[PDB]
RNA sequence: GACCCUGUUGAGCUUGACUCUAGUUUGACAUUGUGAAAAGACAUAGGAGGUGUAGAAUAGGUGGGAGCUUCGGCGCCAGUGAAAUACCACUACUCCUAUUGUUUUUUUACUUAUUCAAUGUGAAGACAUUGUCAGGUGGGGAGUUGGCGGCACAUCUGUGCAGGU
RNA sequence: AAUACAAACCAUGAAAGUGUGGCCUCCUUUAGUCCCUCGAAAUUUGAGGCUAGAGGAGAAAAGUUACCACAGGGAUGACCGUCGUGAGACAGGUUA
């Protein structure tokens, strides 16, 4: 029964019953123990090189000259590499030292593949605590243009700006705003991308407190913190350029409440909003309607990501254009 | 928000010129008319263009952090530091270039001084307290120091000799994550 | 020796007032046109919509209702689903066609706006450029820095209850 | 010592006895009005306003650290140097 499903998922492998009982409405229970297996099995560590500073086979040949086992990650990324093991360690080599590439996962590689920045361009970060988003932008670019990137916590805003003077970027203003206060204060940019904080069902693997530490205070107030990230989003965006730019939303949740919800909310109140193909090969279909709510059918242009069709974290990307 | 003061400057482009040849190139009027404008915050000083301050200026104090790529910060006594921010700045335009090898650049970037048995190949003309920036056998920049003698000095001092002492590297890099 | 204290040097953390404002500055507006080429969005008349899951089924949704039946097909019952189906009433939007049209935006061309040369008519040209507000910064500049008694009297404001001398 | 109570004393009255020494005390941290506004949410919350427990000479530079290096004081190979201070070196040192 749906009860007893629900009973032995939670008894064996440690899951809320209201996260539970989430994920099984969200996906079959073939689907639901695939999706149990494999948030549980490790994620593969990927390497993305520095195009600013190497090519790919360049870095292939030194670490295999070091004893790095590498693999590159089908052919729909041309940058990065995957890790299976490594006799020197990976922050010890000279290559990393030097800056030649950095550690990511596959949910870093996705959404800065779905913005197209060109040169000479203003684009914005609100959210990018790793920091190898905002470095990527650069790479892709060419270090030409002007980036914003906005931090909440002094923490992870210390860590990252060793992550990109190591890459060389030299056009990035890194800050502790508020992401709301963003546009009302500067606003104008070409480009936005953010990457919006969520309870990270995707990941469990890197975050095992989501498994247990995840009350219903949690799934009402993220989602309506995305809410109002996503409107200063829009705000930010610029609907004319020379350029075309775009608006990038990404996430690392799962659950429906997190994903097609916030932006059909934003789609609705805005009309000046209109989404398009993100130009991903591989994704997974939008939802028309999932609990008893409409949204906008033109949706399934919005891609996702699961953890057991492809070794990648769970994440969740959709890609907007500004008219007026 | 406010720029460098006179003194503040003036220390400022003597420790740069100290590493710097053509201070005039980095800080130019370039096609568009944009200027390399020095910028400080918290009493952390950087180095940015102008347009990049315009859309800057509009922010408050304390709401901004960092901005553009930072050169270094100022103590209570008044002297100015260079980091290893500066590097990229600091080796596109570099005066004296020394390289180190491989196994030299690995207790180099670890935090240990130059050695003898560390440095490939040397530049020329290099006075005792002059200077330079450190570089590899594949021209990648590494780090930046003060010689300890010149350069004819050192052809003729025992190998297991401190040549260039180290100052920074990205060992900040590393610390800071 | 450990240990404690003093002075200098670094690593720091915090402060370095309040109100305007230069330096500034973000966004929108008008100056800023005329044609051509297009594209998008709003006026319409129409064709067709609808799966995360399961349910035989690709479930708009809402209100009734258990055969109007052309047929016992499906209604009914029953699983399965937030939502169950026959029927007849409604409107939400969507993928589009065309025009029965309104706007918006980009590019090109020309001078009619703008600005320069001559200076008592000419040119670049709708790119710039100027003015207007709604916001932000501002350390530089200007200004600043333990108790309550008692209505116990007379005159004025208020204009018995009040306040001022 | 304060305080409570008792006794003494004191004031008045001829006696009888009676009599006495109030009620209070700009922002930052915290809780509530779940009141009002702005939102979200198939009906419950989020952010502000409001209320109440407590803190507070100015650009020249300051305060503080079971912290680092150097020198000095106290308590139970090693120096005078010269040359640099972001780190260090010496065919220079009183004899043959």
């Amino acid at each position: 029964y749906t009860n007893q499903l629900l009973k032995d998922i939670c008894a064996y492998y440690g899951y809320n019953e209201y996260l539970a009982e989430k994920l099984l409405n969200l996906f079959p229970p073939r689907e639901a123990f695939a999706f149990f297996e494999a948030n549980e099995t490790p994620r593969p560590v990927v390497i993305r090189t520095n195009t600013l500073r190497t090519h790919r086979r360049d870095l292939a040949q030194a670490l295999i000259n070091r004893g790095v086992t590498l693999e590159p990650v089908g052919k729909w990324s041309k940058v990065g590499l995957q890790v299976f093991d490594s006799k020197v360690p990976l922050g010890a080599t000279p290559e990393y030292l030097a800056g030649h590439y950095i550690l990511q996962a596959a949910s870093s590689f996705l959404p800065v593949m779905a913005l197209c920045p060109q040169e000479n361009e203003r684009c914005l970060d609100m959210a990018a605590a790793p920091g190898g988003k905002t470095t990527h932008m650069a790479a892709l670019m060419k270090n030409t243009g002007v980036i914003f990137a906005n931090d909440p916590s002094k923490s992870r805003a210390k860590g990252l700006i060793g992550n990109i003077h190591r890459l060389g970027v030299r056009n990035t203003i890194v800050c502790n705003y508020d992401a709301r206060e963003f546009p009302r204060v500067i606003g104008g940019f070409d480009r936005v991308l953010l990457d919006a904080p969520c309870s990270g069902t995707g990941v469990i693997c890197k975050d095992p407190s989501v498994k247990t530490n995840r009350d219903a205070k949690d799934f009402m107030q993220l989602p309506h913190t995305q809410k109002q990230l996503l409107l200063a989003a829009i705000d930010s965006c610029n609907h004319a350029s020379k350029t075309g730019g775009y608006i990038v939303y990404s996430t690392c949740s799962v659950c429906v409440e997190e994903n097609e919800e916030v932006v059909n909310y934003a789609l609705s109140r805005r009309p000046n909003v209109k989404l398009v193909e993100t130009g991903l090969p591989f994704g997974k279909e939008g939802f028309t309607s999932y609990m008893g709510k409409t949204f906008h059918p033109s949706l399934k242009l919005t891609r996702r990501f699961y953890p057991h069709l492809y070794n990648v974290d769970g994440f969740f990307v959709a890609k907007f254009k500004k008219i007026g | 928000m406010r720029p460098l003061t006179d003194q503040e400057m003036k220390i400022v482009l003597d420790k740069l010129a100290n590493y710097m040849t053509d201070l005039k190139s980095l800080i130019a009027p370039l096609e568009d008319g944009d200027r390399y404008v020095f910028r400080m915050q918290k009493d952390r000083v950087y180095y940015v263009k102008l347009s990049i301050a315009n859309i800057a200026t509009c922010v408050a104090r304390d709401k901004l952090l960092s901005l553009g790529t930072c050169l270094g910060k100022m103590t209570k006594s008044g002297k100015f530091r260079l980091h290893i921010t500066a590097l990229p700045i600091l080796a596109q335009n570099a005066r004296y270039k020394i390289w180190v090898k491989d196994n030299g650049a690995q207790p180099f970037l670890y935090g240990s001084n130059i050695v003898k048995a560390h440095v490939g190949r040397w530049t020329e003309d290099c006075p005792e307290h002059s200077g330079c920036v450190v570089y590899n056998m594949a021209d990648i920049p590494l780090g930046f120091g003060v010689t300890a003698r010149s350069t004819a000095e050192a052809r003729r001092l025992d190998p297991t000799g401190i040549v260039c002492f180290r100052q920074a590297d990205c060992g900040e890099y590393l610390r800071d994550e």
